[PDB]
């Protein structure tokens, strides 16, 4: 039941089937308490946000 | 590197919306208005109650990824009844993949929250991260 001629519906922006492929392919760490005030810091104009 | 992307994503996520709260700005202006009503001052007398001893810096990032990627507005309630606690969704949310700081929230945490004031207790506890780190320095 491979190739059955199918059109889809749903369109895939709900963020999460991206995150499922993330933690599947990569093991994704956590961020150090050092890096955060160092992207924090840097990332005070909104723009820039 | 490439293995903090989704973490920093949310950073920003949340970073984003917190800069919406100092700038004072309607913050949200696309969900549902079910979700957009005011605490009474029991609930945020117990959210205060859990707020002086939590971890603030993973509360409301968590918090924050679950509103933004769930609560988008029209068709939310399917999952999501506004009348459930925070606590249970919030730990039945994460058993899934995050192995982070759960026996805080499940000891400590008000267990009749009442979910239809949501984004309340989320401006609560970034209005409070904000006296932290601005009162104080």
């Amino acid at each position: 039941l491979k190739g059955i001629p199918t059109l889809v519906y749903r369109r895939d922006w709900n963020y999460e089937h991206l995150f499922m492929d993330i933690k599947n392919k990569m093991a994704q760490s956590s961020l150090p308490n050092l890096a955060i005030s160092t992207i924090s810091g840097q990332l005070q104009s909104y723009s820039d946000a | 590197q490439l293995r903090h992307i989704i973490a920093l994503w949310q950073f920003l996520s949340a970073h984003k919306s917190e800069q919406r709260l100092r700038l004072n700005k309607e913050l949200f202006r696309e969900i549902d208005v079910q979700y957009k009503e005011e605490l009474s001052t029991q609930h945020q007398r117990l959210l205060g109650t859990f707020l002086n001893e939590a971890g603030l810096d993973a509360f409301l990032l968590e918090l924050h990824e679950m509103i933004v990627l769930k609560l988008k507005g029209p068709r939310a309630a399917n999952s999501f009844n506004p009348n459930w606690s925070l606590k249970d969704t919030l730990v039945s949310y994460m058993e899934t993949k995050d192995s982070d700081i759960l026996s805080e929230v499940e000891s400590q945490f008000p267990e009749e929250i009442l979910m239809s004031s949501c984004i309340s207790v989320w401006k609560i506890a970034a209005t409070r991260k904000w006296d932290r780190q601005s009162r104080g320095g």
